[PDB]
């Protein structure tokens, strides 16, 4: 009856230090909708993130776009951290920045 | 464009 | 083809107050309208360019007609809880699918509607618009109504109607994007993983529509071991991406080749290291 969530984080364009970009956190497959989505720097939650309408997939399942503009550099860190029903803790999925 | 005829319902 | 899709989801609040609702429309994978319970404007909203053109009367209408859907699914959430004898404790989600596609010949190629409660089939409109499948015996009271009621031919009227025609109607107005293919920008990435073995990964980026299939073969042939293959993702723009990595032994590169196919592509692209 619940599905976790499949998580996807990734920059709209490729990734170049300084070159302003988007960081994104694809979240799928989840079920039931309610669901808490934060982009992290530096281990930090980022104010400004948006998302894309509430839909679903052919199975019922739920997905979400979290978005952020973001100038990536050597040692910012950037990851999202997902919150459902199904997870005991909190999910962390680091950006890896060719992926 | 949106069905007109109200939704019946379950 | 093409498609006109609404998908509905309502979210009972047992705690406090009446059910979240969020009704999004779609032209192929373009959102154009979407309605949330939650926003300040109560009004159907505009998320394509190419429906701003709509007149007063149109977002009117839609807005009368998406709030009436609302309480519709209010109602059924407490039908649905009465149906599987559950308490008024739980929070319960009801989805609702429905529209058309117009095939090659842009005439009427088929219609939909689709209900599931909390995530498993409900009832769905079959492929011949007059027929039910019901999936539990909730759902066959539904359906035993919904015959009484004349709703598959009311639906059919539409689908075969005013969907199709207001798809037609859409792709018009919208077509320097909704009838502009976006083919995948496709590159080759090479990293090692040992002295002895690399990744290679296919890009596939900026493509429209989402449809794409990304194959690997080695010596001509379709290779599925030592393989991965991401989700189509959005890039957040309108566009979409993937990739495909294989594993392969480092100096053997040249075996592999990366296959893409997409309705952009006059014949299929092949990349090779
Ligand atoms: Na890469
Ligand atoms: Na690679």
């Amino acid at each position: 009856i619940q599905r976790t969530p499949k998580i996807q984080v990734y920059s709209r364009h490729p990734a170049e230090n300084g070159k302003s970009n988007f960081l994104n956190c694809y979240v799928s497959g989840f079920h039931p909708s309610d669901i808490e989505v934060d982009l992290l720097k530096n281990g930090e939650r980022i104010e400004k993130v948006e998302h894309s309408d509430l839909s679903f997939s052919k199975d019922w399942s739920f997905y979400l776009l979290y978005y952020t503009e973001f100038t990536p550099t050597e040692k910012d860190e950037y990851a999202c951290r997902v919150n459902h029903v199904t997870l005991s803790q909190p999910k962390i999925v680091k950006w890896d920045r060719d992926m | 464009k949106l069905v007109v005829v109200g939704a019946v319902g379950v | 083809s093409h498609s006109m899709r609404y998908f509905f989801t309502s979210v009972s609040r047992p705690g406090r107050g009446e059910p979240r609702f969020i009704a999004v429309g779609y032209v192929d994978d373009t959102q154009f309208v979407r309605f949330d319970s939650d926003a300040a404007s109560q009004r159907m909203e505009p998320r394509a360019p190419w429906i701003e053109q709509e007149g007063p009367e149109y977002w009117d209408g839609e807005t009368r007609k998406v709030k009436a859907h609302s309480q519709t699914h209010r109602v059924d959430l407490g039908t649905l809880r009465g149906y599987y004898n559950q308490s008024e404790a739980g929070s319960h989600t009801v989805q609702r699918m429905y529209g058309c596609d117009v095939g090659s010949d842009w005439r009427f190629l088929r219609g939909y509607h689709q209900y599931a409660y909390d995530g498993k089939d409900y009832i769905a409109l079959k492929e011949d618009l007059r027929s039910w499948t019901a999936a539990d015996m909730a759902a066959q009271t539904t359906k035993h109504k919904w015959e009484a009621a004349h709703v598959a031919e009311q639906l059919r009227a539409y689908l075969e109607g005013t969907c199709v025609e207001w798809l037609r109607r859409y792709l018009e107005n919208g077509k320097e994007t909704l009838q502009r293919t976006d083919a995948p920008k496709t590159h080759m990435t090479h990293h090692a993983v040992s002295d002895h073995e690399a990744t290679l990964r296919c890009w596939a980026l900026s493509f429209y529509p989402a449809e794409i299939t990304l194959t690997w073969q080695r010596d001509g042939e379709d290779q599925t071991q030592d393989t991965e293959l991401v989700e189509t993702r959005p890039a957040g723009d309108g566009t979409f991406q993937k990739w495909a990595a294989v594993v392969v032994p480092s100096g053997q590169e040249q075996r592999y080749t990366c296959h893409v196919q997409h309705e952009g592509l006059p014949k299929p692209l092949t990349l090779r290291w």
